[PDB]
């Protein structure tokens, strides 16, 4: 059947989803994953958007400020809604399955929640695309390739010129943080380009 | 991070062996999800971070797929101009425009909330504003809306069979990071992924450009000219987070350097030495690459060359003994606290001494404080990443290469000294130092080991576990958060494809509400420790063969 998902685990606990349409698939993968790591994936959603203060407290409020100041919410629903229903099915799925996990925790709590939200005390929240796209977009985009030092590289050169003089500032300044480095040993051969 | 592919001219009993060290940090539990996904069109088997729906390390029993931080520039930051009159405004193309802006709440637990606004421009979101200059800061992103697409070209990459296929994917990723592929058939292929500005002739990517229209970026480069490799003359692929290509720029972080001192020569030197590897002895490169001390190589011959003519009964001499005598592989006593050799904190105490007399004595204040570290600064939990060569280190290493270095000495870093004199007056430094602490007997000397921690806060500094959920390893190992092995073709096996990896603590970060922790919360733990491995299935014979348990949904959208 197409309604039908079959979950398989292994000796380690790992995983393994059988379903005949992405969003049974992605269904799937969302409901293991709430039941492996549902506190880590709250606070993993509360740390991509900037809204850990509110059950963590005075501490969080500059974290939380930071992150919000870091990126557009709007640029990213409106990707989201720009998606395909193939594509969109990923991100459907994935929410939908985590979902239908957090109803039964949230209706047999006494068995179910994690025992990390009665020490931090409070509770999980239902998932939406949006949600799932942030969990990417704050731990690889702005982890990963978001680096620049550019305005502490100008206040460096600044002082290198108020030192060296000018021109001189600015041979240091090359010399420290040079542009490109031949003599740097590279993943691709020269033969190759 | 680290990576090792091996083609089938390198590969011994097999035709291509994967090799990926991806390095996050160390939290409980797991940085990385292990999952299997079988159907709508969908065959994998890996482990992936946070749980993506598209798994960064796997296999599709077809091709295999890693990764590793990229570092290319792709982002640069727009000095906006703005009118002291008319405010949430600044100049673009000889016109006012106005400001895109967001009001934010900030709702905190047990205080008052917060508000405040958000501000952006064409160029992006505003840092920070200069009332004094009239300048405001935009952090640019070459990937700014491609973020989404990002997501779903690593999971449609999942179901691709052939380099062909694989790479029309690589050109939708559009993050800064380094792509690796391998096959049933022995090929293996490399890829620089990531969305690159065409910017403007003239325009220095290190330092800020004026946001009032003429430094605007001319659009993103085509991936025609992303660096990328099939089928090396080598017979292999490594990386660790070094240049893709020769000339290549890497980001402008002044902290971050692609220099003559590397650690990828480490793995290198590994792969050459042998001309064939079987996939234990790929495995095994994981074990001394974590333990290889990374300052050895560069400056064994500077402190061997300064200490030449001296006496035996010199001090000074007696330690660069010490060094020689070393292989740079640290190994922990039978105490679990001390190393075997002294070696690391002779090198750490050198070039602490080294760096304050030549490139901190070159800097002004305060920004001499960026040069000044060795890269073996620590806690009583170690290391927070990886161990990698400091800046200050690079930029040393060039000025002891004299003339043999292509960069321009504008200022002599040894002020006016030979070499020489300012190794051996380092060395006093370092002897002083060290024999103060420990005796005068070398040979005794018994050094602090480095540790490692699974940290209960995810990296952003939020707790993810409780605190006493915070797991310790006596022996600091650089290497992956996880590492993950694909051999295809085994010659030992009726198996196409064979693949391993190691999730620690565990898979599941399960505690029940009466304090009731889950089988599979910390079976992965001390499999690490060692250097094992457990089997990754892909086939339903396979997983069926193992399967512990079973659940099946009934489910209508
Ligand atoms: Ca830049």
């Amino acid at each position: 059947s197409s309604s039908e998902i079959k979950i398989v685990r292994d000796e380690y606990g790992m995983p393994h989803i059988y379903a005949n349409d992405t969003w049974h698939l992605f269904y799937g993968y969302g409901y293991v994953v709430a039941q492996d790591r549902l506190f880590q994936m709250e606070m993993a959603r509360r740390s991509t958007q900037g809204t850990v203060a509110e059950v963590l407290g005075k501490d969080f409020v500059k974290f939380d400020k930071d992150i919000r100041r870091n990126y557009w919410p709007d640029a990213i629903r409106a990707q989201i809604a720009a998606l395909s229903p193939e594509d969109m099915s990923i991100l459907q799925g994935y929410a939908d399955g985590m979902n239908a996990w957090i109803d039964k925790v949230n209706t047999n709590p006494e068995t179910l929640l994690p025992k990390q939200f009665n020490t931090f005390g409070f509770t999980p929240k239902r998932w939406e695309p949006f949600d799932v796209a942030m969990i990417f977009v704050g731990t690889m985009a702005n982890r990963f390739s978001d680096s620049t030092s550019e305005i502490d590289n100008l206040a460096l050169l600044t002082a290198l010129k108020d030192k060296y003089g000018v021109s001189q500032g600015m041979a240091v300044f090359n010399q420290l943080k040079w542009l490109v480095n031949p003599s740097a040993p590279t993943t691709i051969a020269v033969q190759e380009s | 991070s680290n990576m090792w592919v091996i083609g089938k001219s390198k590969a011994q009993d097999a035709k291509a062996i994967m090799v990926n060290g991806p390095q996050f940090g160390w939290y409980a539990p797991a940085y990385t999800y292990g999952i299997g996904l079988h159907g709508a069109g969908y065959d994998v088997t890996g482990n992936t971070p946070f749980a993506y729906p598209g798994l960064v390390f796997g296999h599709n029993g077809v091709i295999s797929w890693g990764s590793t931080a990229g570092f290319g520039d792709d982002v640069d930051i727009f000095a906006e101009r703005l009118s002291a009159e008319k405010p949430g405004y600044y100049l673009h193309n000889g016109k006012w425009v106005k400001m895109l802006s967001r009001e934010e709440t900030i709702t905190v637990k047990n205080g008052q909330a917060e508000t405040f606004t958000v501000w952006r421009t064409v160029h992006g979101n505003i840092l920070q504003t200069d009332q004094t200059t009239q300048t405001a800061y935009a952090k640019s992103r070459a990937w700014d809306g491609k973020e989404v697409a990002s997501l779903l070209a690593w999971t449609h990459q999942m179901k691709a069979k052939n380099w062909q296929e694989w790479t029309q994917q690589a050109a939708k990723q559009a993050l800064t990071i380094n792509w690796y592929y391998a096959d049933v058939n022995g090929n293996i292929g490399y890829v620089h992924t990531g969305a690159y500005p065409d910017r403007q002739s003239g325009h220095d990517p290190r330092l800020p450009v004026p946001g009032t229209g003429k430094w605007d970026w001319k659009g993103l480069l085509p991936f025609e000219m992303n660096p990328k490799v099939y089928n090396p003359q080598s017979g292999y692929i490594a990386n660790w987070n070094n240049s893709p290509q020769k000339d290549y720029p890497a980001s402008d972080l002044f902290a971050f350097l692609w220099g003559g001192a590397d650690r990828v020569t480490e793995i290198d030197r590994l792969l050459e030495q042998k001309p064939r590897l079987t996939a234990d002895q790929a495995w095994d490169v994981i074990r001394q690459t974590s333990r290889q001390d990374l300052n050895l190589r560069l400056f064994l011959p500077t402190l061997q060359a300064a200490t030449s003519g001296l006496t035996q009964s010199d001090p000074r001499r007696q330690l660069v003994e010490t060094l020689t005598r070393w292989d740079g592989i640290n190994l922990l006593n039978d105490d679990g606290k001390t190393w075997q050799q002294p070696g690391s904190a002779i090198l750490n105490v050198w070039l602490t001494s080294m760096l304050k007399r030549t490139v901190v004595a070159a800097v002004p204040m305060p920004f001499d404080k960026w040069y000044s570290a060795s890269g073996y600064e620590t806690t009583q939990d170690g290391p927070t990443g990886s161990l990698n060569i400091s800046v200050g280190a690079k930029i040393l290493y060039e000025a002891v290469q004299g003339d043999k270095s292509p960069i321009p000495q504008a200022v002599d870093l040894f002020a006016g000294k030979p070499q020489q004199e300012v190794v051996l007056a380092a060395l006093e430094d370092t002897w002083e130092t060290l024999s103060k602490r420990y005796g005068n007997n070398v040979s005794n000397w018994k050094t602090p080991a480095m540790a490692l921690t699974f940290r209960a806060n995810n990296f952003f500094g939020v707790p993810q576990a409780a605190a006493e959920e915070t797991r310790h390893q006596a022996e600091y190992q650089n290497r992956g958060t996880e590492n993950d092995m694909i051999v295809f073709s085994p010659t030992t096996s009726d198996r196409p494809v064979l693949a391993w990896d190691v999730v620690a603590p565990g898979q599941s970060g399960f505690i029940a509400p009466d304090g009731t922790v889950d089988k599979h919360y910390e079976d992965q733990l001390k499999m690490y420790e060692n250097f094992g491995r457990k089997s990754l299935w892909l086939t339903k014979q396979d997983v069926e063969a193992h399967k512990e348990s079973q659940e099946v949904l009934h489910v209508q959208r």
